[PDB]
């Protein structure tokens, strides 16, 4: 589920 | 192209002969614009690996050299033996082909006379000292390198042979950008 | 026959007639901006189609509409020249009507309420000047075109490199005008793959399963079926005859009775022929042969209800036995023959993990926005917003054409966004490229590269700005309340006006105008750049798009580009080219009928021209249009060949249709190597307009179309009679029939005296007519910078000789006589400008007081008591131009000097001197001064004296225009009003003012009486109001930057001569720097004492193959041979019978030429005026490829008594002996490029120093030192030079206190340095320590 | 090659000057190198006499001064 | 630094330092206000991206500049190659440049040098004579004698250029023969004359090619420009014994 | 940090839902933060209310007046002393970045053209070094006891 996402805004919402 | 432009620059060239010629003046300029940007990076690396090299000793002592045989291009010679070994030391003193005929002594500069002296005689190869085999640490001795300079003497101790060698290989290239039968072995000689 | 013709008729060689006239050279620009701002009541491109691309903005579920009605472009506030002086753009306000209708919250959707918002102002749009050049900030800019790939589908291969084993991988692509991409392709294992803008690869079926397609329907569109039946015997399979194409059968070949083939044999063409004759439809087949197929569709266990085989699952023999009993007989497989029908879509069906629709979008989502977890309504939303959502995907009006045209479809109109029918066709047509029956498209082919003029780029930037206003109106129309707000509270003028104003002001394209010629501006508007926003890049593009495709023939010039990093990315447009309706370039062609060449002219696109067979312009016709040759030269598919006389379809218009407008003026262009004739077209856009140019002694006839199509000339707008010439005004009394119906009078053209172009040269006009000349429509009245009588003279033409003279022309350099400096023929004029602003500091304001602290009266001699310099005072280097002092306190002067003051009492001044002084090395009169003041600070005395002098001139001509235009108003009615009442000699005793009471009979005489009068009263009101409006913008203040108090701009008109170091050059790319200016008598003199004026070198022609110059140097000598043969005849005043005998024999003089020049001309008053203009030399002409053959030259020399060979014997100048083996002497037209020497030579001994690193630079009238770059340190380590190297980067450049000593050692005669460590290394320790790294220096 | 052989020099300034720099300061900082300035391109940066040419003479006296009087 | 007119011209680091001290300053607060661990745990994750946008910006989301659309320039993007080092791999004082010309009357070891240039490179030397020969009382009174171009300095400037070799060098200096000293001779004009034999060493056609000129200041630096670098020492190219002063 | 204070001070008995109360304390913060850490050269918080008022009012006069607003009509429309509107205009401009590539996009930035003025002309330093010659020589040509106090004064 951690599809190589980097920027926090992706990580904030998720 | 199958049909060649069949008129010179004293009579005109009609339009279709000129549009054909107009191409080659484009590939001509799109390379000289590029051969500078490309050969400007080949001499920037050569002078940064060969940076720290400097003649730092008067003579090394090693007895190990190489052999300078003239290049042979099938039935033609690319380079004479003399113009390849001019200005160099001699590791083992060559003699006349007859034994015990030591004409060129132990290691000495091969200048404009000792060549022709070996031009009068009939030697076919010499063992010269090359800078790829010197035994010095951090640099090269004087005799191993050889003779050449803008001047004519031997190479003075202290001279920076590293950077004047990476520019001699990079300053060309800017202008060096780039009957087929093969049936019978026919030589000019006997 | 025009009255400019009979003033000097240029002798014209050339044989082919001209059928098409050179079109208006600026249609590229002046037309594709007319589309932009102009009322179009329909859906073509234009501004009206920009609003309809957005409006009406339906609210966000509130349903309170906002709709567009119409717009209207107001008039500008200022005119052009006021926009160039004052220093502000030349715009036009924009007014838009918007209706806000508020529906009912619950009631029926009826016309509830609304307000027609009275033209919400939404920004200004700059306007194009008359010539096609914008005015942004008092600087005419120009917006080049652009040459970009057209939106469509472009299949392509990229062979060779991939996988290192061949394996051509044919891929597709879909580029829309606005929206994401789409990129199919193959892999090294024949599995389709889909891609987005550039994300990770996907199996291509993973998009088909998202379009709601199952594995059955995916395999129904792509393959063909092979029906199988089991009629209780051996599984007979159906068979069509053609199904056996190129097959290697291996069964017992049975069919319709006869066993045709044998196992282990291939099929014949006659094998197939045995099938149609036999009607072979069903055959017997083995039972093991069916283990090499794949199921056509789903066969489930109808007996039980469990799926026995799913589509894309090869056959197992048990599955046959599972099927032989399963209760099924309508078996089916896939027609898949590896030679032409590969199962490419089959294999990707297996690698695809997803098999239901909803689990495919979740895969497309997972790779289009990685990291975040999917959803249901999100994934459906994103996919149908990527391509099929009309707002975020718009292919084009043209993109659909290139799309349907590439799939061999019927129509050209279509929806702008994709559909399910389009993604399928591209996959099929992509597959068909793999199997063989298709061909790829090379990207360079000029049928795949359209052209964006200005009107298509500003709008596209505008609509982007328009959407930004849509983003706020919704949230204000949905979050905000809709009670009583009008449609003027939600619209914003700053964002919309910022989206466009940033376009013209900064871009790769919106560039300054190269304005030092009538030809360097007219060839800068027709440029076709490939760079810019959304295009190439000088370092990415390789040789593939820097070369010249065989489609450029007639649309883009092959021999005119720059030579730097972007050779072949500039590509000046051609002479006859015109863009299509969509944007593709086209060219005229004479329609060739069955036998005769017609004249109805067609313009062919780039993909159509490759079909027909087209002849060449140089093919003879026998006065009826028939070729006199049974065979001709043609070009059919991009290749040359020969064809039959009745096999061609089109013939080219003329011979100069291949070349540009630049390289169309080189004479004898056909005799030049394409290399050095490419430096010709780049040394005519740099030639400086000299003092008063004359003409090309050997032209090419295509000059009058370059000095009229540009705006430099003051072309006459209506024929008539000149009535008042003057150095700054011409008054054309109009004729009768070209006169308006009522209240017409006369016309008037103003000129533009000494002003400043963009390169600081001057551009001033001059009259060329006198009182009484009958002008005509299209005639010329005012020359400009480098024009003469209409022609385009770029430089001077001087007697040149080819010989090596004593080494003073060693390399390409040039010698020059001193008779070329005395006569002042190369002396140009330059006009600088200096500006002195007086800001408003926080220590007090600056002043422009004329008193300056401790300045000698020798300096304050020129400037008056007000502080500004005079007008005409010849200043030189270092003088004062504007006295300005700035307040300065905080002295704290040193201790030693603080005794120096007390000793003499030198009062320390409260104010520091920072006036404006002329830059060093310059001298020239001060031709003009302007003063700008912030509105709110008093005008000094000089500020009024300037203002009133233009206040008396502004009302002078504005009223005197009546005093001269009244002159014709009465004189027209006086030539009319004489009837209807006899008043001709009483007409002056009756007051010409007092004619409103009386009148004339009911005709145009009387119709003109109240005609003139109502606007006579209104020229009392309108002219007077034109005085107040003119006298309003004078008195008021100005709009300056914040803080600035008052600016002062000053001009200087320096007049630089010629000198050693300059850079002259001919037309044929033969540069050279002037090496010496001899005396009058060292120059080699021929038999009659006439010295030569230049001495070129003859070792430039053998290597550089430009034989143009050596031919132009002879024909330039025959022409000036007639010059001295007429100047003698005209000097004995023989007769007007002898001139008309000679001048008539100098005009026929050829071989089948098309002149017909003479004998219709006046008796004596016109021949003696034509022969009075030819005394300097009879101007020959030479079209580009219809040149003057060598025999035609030699026959012109023999008429002039010159030696046919073209070589005279020159005597030396100093000794007196004669050069053996005679020399050449001719007349070569010599330009003078503006690489002047006194703008190249700088020098610096000590000056400014940079800020962060303390090395030198130039901001204080002392430019930086040279660049002792990395390449030049290796040339100081090659030698042993190591003391020169140490000071060259320690003391002379970078050390801080090791150089202030090396300046005090020098002044004392002690040459010795103390190096220290450079300040550019101490910054490299602070820049490394500011990371984690720790860096130091040991101690020993 | 000439590109990988000018990285593995003993110094860390004759390598960080021309090659990739982010990787030659990282690897040198971890190990704690000590560049002894026995070169040309590492010796023109600091701004002193290059050890080959007219400046090579005075370097005869500098190595003959340390480790002794 | 404050520009002229009110605007300031900041370096691109005061945009990055303000972004760490701000985020670090807030994270000091959330540990005093005791927020949940969904926010403060989002703070450290947000700070650590701002310290790593300072060291080497670009190995992340590329935190492009505000108020503009180009990427900021961090610390490790300052040493990183511009094709070469930040230090010396040095613009230089005492220089010039002009359009070369032919001048075939010169000897082999001298080049022209215009009066208007040589009076500008040799300024600190000229100040020595005008205060040594007593012609100027103090140095400020010598700066006003050279600005007037009084007829005395034209005879003092000629003795400053007695044997002072200058260094001509063309732009793309391929090999060591691209830099050679010369003994100047004062001409009038603005083109640096140059002996025709040497123009094949620089590879200089005379059609607009310019040539910088330098000046060796110290006393050991005008002997290295006369023993080692003089133009009469280099008649054999170093690449091979063949001559380099062949009459072309 | 705003919403963390809203629920801190939240009171439910007034019936107003949390959203229509938390929306104030939240938007309160983001408009107080922007006035605190948005500029390099920071301008106070009481001034940003005046700058933003000058664009809310110079935009409203832009539609009605149509042409454009003048430096004085804002003084009439608003109520400033006709010069504060001339000091509020010399503030809000941001600093140009010192790496903005100048025209032609050559290998040059803006930071290569801004010379520095802290330094002194080495002919300005060569004089002060020379001046100590005279005042040490000229003042040495005095008497002894009458020169010491001249040097101590
Ligand atoms: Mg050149
Ligand atoms: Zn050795």
């Amino acid at each position: 589920e951690i599809g190589r996402t980097t920027d926090p805004v992706r990580m904030y919402m998720r | 192209i199958e049909t060649p432009i069949t008129a010179n620059f004293r009579e005109g060239l009609n339009v279709l002969q000129y549009f054909i010629s107009t191409h080659g003046a484009r590939k001509g300029l799109a390379d000289t614009a590029l051969k500078t940007a490309n050969s400007g990076y080949l001499t920037r690396r050569l002078v940064d690996v060969a940076q720290d090299l400097v003649v730092t000793e008067d003579d090394c002592g090693t007895h190990e050299g190489i052999m300078m045989t003239p290049v042979i291009e099938g039935g033609d010679v690319k380079e004479p033996l003399r113009d390849r070994v001019l200005g160099r030391v001699t590791a083992e003193d060559v003699l006349k082909p007859g034994t015990a005929d030591i004409l060129v002594p132990r290691n000495t500069l091969l200048h404009e006379q000792w060549c022709d002296l070996l031009e009068e005689n009939s030697v076919d190869a010499v063992k010269v000292r090359s800078v790829v085999s010197c035994d010095t640490d951090f640099g090269v001795c004087a005799h191993c390198y050889g003779r050449d300079l803008a001047r004519g003497h031997i190479i003075n101790k202290g001279e920076a042979i590293g950077v004047i060698a990476a520019q001699s290989i990079g300053e060309p290239g800017t202008q060096l950008t780039m009957a087929a039968a093969e049936s019978s072995i026919q030589v000019k000689n006997k | 026959y025009s009255y400019t013709e009979k003033k000097r008729i240029r002798k014209d060689f050339g044989k082919r007639p001209q059928v098409l006239d050179v079109p208006y050279l600026l249609s590229i620009q002046l037309d594709s901006f007319q589309k932009f701002i102009e009322q179009d009541p329909e859906g073509q491109y234009g501004l009206e189609a920009a609003f309809r691309s957005v409006f009406p903005i339906q609210s966000y579920s509130g349903n309170s509409e906002l709709q567009y009605v119409s717009y209207r472009l107001g008039e500008p506030v200022f005119d052009v020249q006021e926009c160039q002086i004052r220093g502000v753009t030349y715009s036009a306000p924009l007014r838009v009507k918007l209706r806000l209708v508020i529906y009912e919250r619950e009631a029926p959707e009826g016309t509830v309420k609304d307000i027609k918002e009275q033209e919400v102002y939404m920004g200004e749009i700059p306007l194009m000047t008359d010539n096609g050049t914008f005015v942004i900030n008092g600087t005419e800019r120009v917006i080049v075109s652009q040459l970009h790939r057209s939106p469509g589908v472009f299949f392509d291969s990229d062979k060779g490199k991939t996988h290192s084993s061949g394996k051509v991988l044919y891929n597709a692509r879909i580029i829309p005008y606005r929206g994401s991409w789409l990129d199919f392709e193959f892999d090294p294992k024949d599995n389709l793959f889909v891609r987005i803008d550039r994300r990770r690869k996907l199996p291509a079926t993973i998009i088909l399963r998202a379009l709601n397609y199952t594995t059955e329907q995916i395999l129904d569109l792509f393959f063909e079926k092979v029906i199988f039946e089991i009629r209780d015997n051996k599984l007979q399979m159906e068979l069509v005859p053609e199904r056996l194409r190129g097959e290697t059968a291996s069964f017992d070949i049975e069919a319709n009775g006869k066993v045709y083939v044998e196992k282990g044999r291939r099929i014949t063409a006659r094998h197939i022929r045995q099938l149609e004759k036999d009607d072979v439809k069903l055959i017997e087949v083995p039972v093991e042969y069916i283990a090499g197929k794949v199921v056509a569709k789903d066969y489930i266990d109808e007996s039980t209800g469990e799926l026995i085989c799913a589509a894309n699952m090869e056959l197992s023999l048990d599955l046959l036995a599972k099927l032989s009993q399963s209760g099924h007989k309508r078996i089916e497989t896939l027609f898949t023959n590896d030679l032409d029908h590969g199962p490419y879509i089959s294999e990707t069906l297996r690698v695809d993990p997803t098999n239901d629709r909803l689990s495919a979008l979740v895969e497309i989502y997972r790779m289009m926005r990685p990291g975040e977890p999917p959803t249901r309504e999100a994934a459906e939303s994103l996919f149908e917003n990527l391509f099929f959502s009309e707002d975020r995907y718009d292919l084009s009006a043209v993109g659909r054409m290139k799309f349907n045209r590439s799939l061999l479809r019927e129509e050209i109109e279509g929806s702008g966004i994709l559909s399910k029918d389009d993604i399928i066709d591209v996959m099929k047509k992509l597959i068909d490229i793999r199997n063989g029956k298709g061909e790829v498209d090379d990207i360079d082919h000029l049928g795949n590269r359209r052209i964006r003029s200005v009107g298509e780029m500003a709008e596209n930037q505008f609509r982007v700005g328009l959407v930004r206003v849509e983003r706020a109106v919704k949230e204000r129309l949905s979050l905000g309340d809709l009670d009583t707000l009008m449609p003027q509270d939600m619209i914003n003028a700053k964002p919309i006006s910022a989206a466009v104003k940033e376009f013209f002001g900064s871009s790769q394209l919106s560039q300054f105008m190269v304005q030092n010629n009538p030809l360097s501006e007219i060839t800068h508007k027709r440029r076709i750049s490939a760079l810019g926003p959304g295009g190439l890049t000088r370092e990415r593009a390789g040789f593939e798009v820097r070369d010249v495709h065989p489609t450029h023939y007639g649309r883009v010039c092959p021999i005119e580009t720059p030579e730097g990093p972007n050779i072949g990315l500039i590509n000046s447009l051609s002479v006859y080219a015109q863009t299509n309706e969509y944007g593709f370039l086209e060219t005229p062609y004479r329609k060739v009928t069955d036998g005769v060449v017609t004249d109805e002219i067609h313009y062919l696109s780039a993909i159509e021209e490759g079909n027909y067979v087209i002849a060449q312009a140089n093919s003879n016709l026998d006065e009826e249009g028939h070729f006199v040759e049974d065979l001709v030269t043609c070009r059919s598919k991009g290749e040359s060949s020969l064809f039959s006389r009745d096999q061609v379809d089109y013939m080219d218009v003329s011979t100069q249709q291949v070349v540009s407008v630049g390289a169309s003026l080189i004479p004898f262009l056909e005799h030049d190597d394409a290399n050095r004739a490419l430096m010709g077209a780049n040394m005519q856009r740099q030639a400086v307009p000299t003092l008063r140019a004359d003409k090309p002694l050997v032209g090419t006839g295509m000059e009058r179309a370059v000095a009229v199509d540009s705006g430099v000339t003051a072309v006459a707008k209506r024929g008539g009679v000149v009535q008042y010439v003057d150095a700054s005004r011409i008054v054309i009394k109009v004729n009768e029939d070209e006169m308006y119906p009522g209240e017409a009078g006369i016309d008037i053209y103003n000129l533009t005296k000494y002003t400043r172009s963009n390169q600081n040269t001057c551009i001033n006009q001059m009259p060329c007519v006198s009182l009484g000349e009958p002008v005509e429509r299209g005639d010329v009245l005012a020359d400009g910078p480098s024009t003469d009588l209409g022609e385009l003279a770029l430089g001077q033409n001087m007697r040149v000789a080819f010989m090596p003279w004593n080494g003073y022309n060693f390399e390409d350099s040039i010698l020059v006589s001193e008779r070329v400096v005395q006569e002042d023929r190369f002396t140009t004029i330059h006009i600088q400008e200096l500006a002195c602003v007086s800001r408003d500091t926080k220590l007090g304001p600056e002043e422009i007081t004329a008193d300056i602290p401790n300045v000698g009266e020798a300096a304050l001699s020129k400037l008056d008591e007000s502080g500004i310099v005079y007008i005409g005072a010849e200043v030189t280097g270092g003088d004062i131009l504007v006295g300005k002092v700035t307040p300065k306190g905080e002295t704290q002067l040193t201790p030693e000097e603080k005794l120096l003051r007390a000793i003499f009492g030198e009062k320390a001044s409260d104010v520091k001197d920072s006036s404006l002084r002329v830059p060093n090395g310059v001298s020239g009169t001060v031709i003009d001064v302007q003063v700008f003041t912030r509105d709110g600070v008093e005008k000094d005395k000089r500020a009024l004296e300037i203002e009133e002098m233009q206040l008396k001139q502004a009302k002078k001509d504005l009223s005197e225009e009546l005093q001269i235009l009244e002159a014709g108003l009465f004189s027209r009615i006086r030539a009319v009003l004489v009837a209807g009442g006899v008043e001709a000699e009483k007409l002056d005793k009756l007051p010409r003012d007092r004619w409103l009471e009386l009148g004339l009979t009911d005709e145009e005489k009387q119709n003109q009486l109240e005609q003139l009068a109502e606007q006579y009263d209104e020229l009392k009101h309108e002219f007077e109001k034109k005085l107040e409006a003119k006298r309003r913008k004078i008195t008021q203040g100005d709009d300056l930057a914040p803080g600035v108090l008052k600016i002062v701009k000053v001009y200087l008109a320096v007049k630089r001569r010629i000198q050693p170091g300059d850079k002259m050059a001919g037309r044929h790319g033969n540069k050279g720097v002037i090496s010496k200016i001899n005396p009058i008598e060292d120059m080699p003199y021929d038999e009659n004492g006439t010295p030569v004026d230049i001495v070129l070198n003859p070792l430039g022609v053998p290597s550089r193959m430009n034989i143009g110059q050596i031919l132009e140097t002879h024909l330039g000598m025959a022409a000036k041979g007639i010059g001295d043969k007429i100047n003698a005849m005209l000097k004995q005043q023989q007769e007007v019978a002898k001139l008309r005998e000679f001048i008539q024999r100098a005009y026929d003089l050829g071989a089948d030429v098309r002149q017909k020049v003479d004998l219709s001309t006046f008796s004596d008053e016109e021949v003696m005026r034509l022969a009075e203009n030819l005394r300097k030399g009879m101007p020959i002409a030479t079209p580009v490829f219809d040149g003057a053959k060598e025999a035609e030259i030699k026959e012109l020399l023999k008429l002039g008594d010159l030696p046919t060979s073209g070589q005279i014997r020159l005597y030396d100048g100093r000794t007196g002996e004669q050069f053996e083996r005679p020399v050449t002497v001719g007349y070569m037209y010599m330009l003078k490029l503006n690489h002047l020497v006194d703008d190249k030579m700088h020098a610096r001994s000590t000056g400014s120093y940079s800020l962060v690193t303390q090395q030198p630079l130039g901001g204080k009238a002392q430019f930086g030192g040279q660049r002792f770059g990395e390449m030049e340190v290796w040339a100081l380590e090659a030698y042993g030079a190591a003391y020169t190297l140490q000071e060259m980067l320690t003391v002379k450049s970078d050390d801080v206190n090791g150089r202030t000593k090396m300046y005090k050692n020098i002044v004392d005669g002690n040459h010795q340095m103390e190096p220290g460590m450079p300040e550019s290394f101490n910054v490299l320790l602070k820049e490394i320590r500011s990371l984690g790294i720790n860096i130091e220096l040991e101690d020993e | 090659g000439i590109t990988k052989a000018s990285l593995a020099t003993e110094s860390f300034i004759s390598a960080a000057s021309f090659q990739e720099t982010t990787r030659v300061l990282t690897e040198a900082a971890v190990a704690g190198k000590r560049d002894e300035l026995r070169g040309l391109k590492e010796n023109v940066i600091v701004g002193r006499l290059i050890p080959a040419g007219t400046g090579y003479a005075y370097h005869q006296d500098r190595m003959r001064r340390r480790a002794a009087g | 630094v404050p520009l002229d007119g009110g605007r300031f011209a900041t370096s691109d680091l005061n945009d990055l330092y303000r972004r760490v001290i701000n985020r670090n300053n807030r994270l000091k607060r959330l540990l005093d206000l005791a927020a949940p661990d969904i926010i403060v745990r989002n703070e450290k994750r947000m700070l650590q991206e701002a310290v790593d946008a300072l060291l080497d910006n670009g190995r992340r989301g590329r935190a492009i500049t505000g108020s503009n659309k180009r990427p900021l320039k961090s610390l490790a993007d300052m040493i990183k190659g511009k094709q070469g080092r930040f230090r010396q791999n040095k613009r230089v004082d005492y220089s010039g440049r002009s359009v070369i010309t032919v001048g075939p009357y010169l000897r082999l070891h001298q080049c022209g040098l215009p009066k208007k240039m040589a009076l500008e490179l040799f300024k600190p030397f000229i100040y020595g004579k005008l205060e040594l020969r007593g012609l100027a009382t103090t140095i400020k009174a010598a700066k006003k004698m050279v600005e007037r171009e009084e007829a005395v300095v034209w005879d003092i400037l000629d003795e400053v250029i007695r044997e002072h070799p200058v260094l001509l060098n063309r732009a793309p200096t391929l090999h060591r023969l691209g830099i050679q000293a010369f003994e100047p001779v004062l001409i009038e004009g603005k083109a640096i004359q140059l002996h025709p034999l040497v123009c094949a060493a620089y590879n200089a056609d005379f059609d607009g090619d310019q040539m910088a000129v330098h000046v060796p200041l110290t006393l050991e630096a005008q002997l290295e420009a006369r023993a080692l670098m003089m133009s009469t020492n280099n008649i054999l190219s170093p690449a091979n014994g063949e001559p380099i002063i062949v009459p072309s | 940090i705003g919403l963390m204070k809203a629920v801190d001070k939240f009171e439910y008995r007034r019936g107003y839902k949390f959203s229509t109360y938390a929306t104030w304390w939240i938007r309160q913060a983001i408009t107080r933060s922007i006035a605190d850490q948005a500029r390099t050269i920071r301008i106070p918080v009481h001034m940003i209310e005046t700058i933003n008022k000058l664009n809310r009012i110079s935009r409203q006069m832009l539609q009605e007046m149509g042409r454009e607003p003048t430096p004085e009509e804002l003084a009439e429309r608003m109520l400033m002393p006709e010069d504060k509107i001339r000091k509020v205009l010399k503030i809000a401009k941001e600093p140009i970045s010192m790496e903005t590539p100048i025209g032609d996009d050559e290998d040059s930035h803006l930071g290569d053209f801004i010379e520095d003025t802290t330094l002194e002309l080495p002919l300005d330093s060569a004089t002060t070094e020379s001046l100590r010659a005279a005042t040490h020589d000229v003042l040495a040509g005095l008497t002894a006891r009458e020169a010491k106090v001249l040097r101590m004064r």
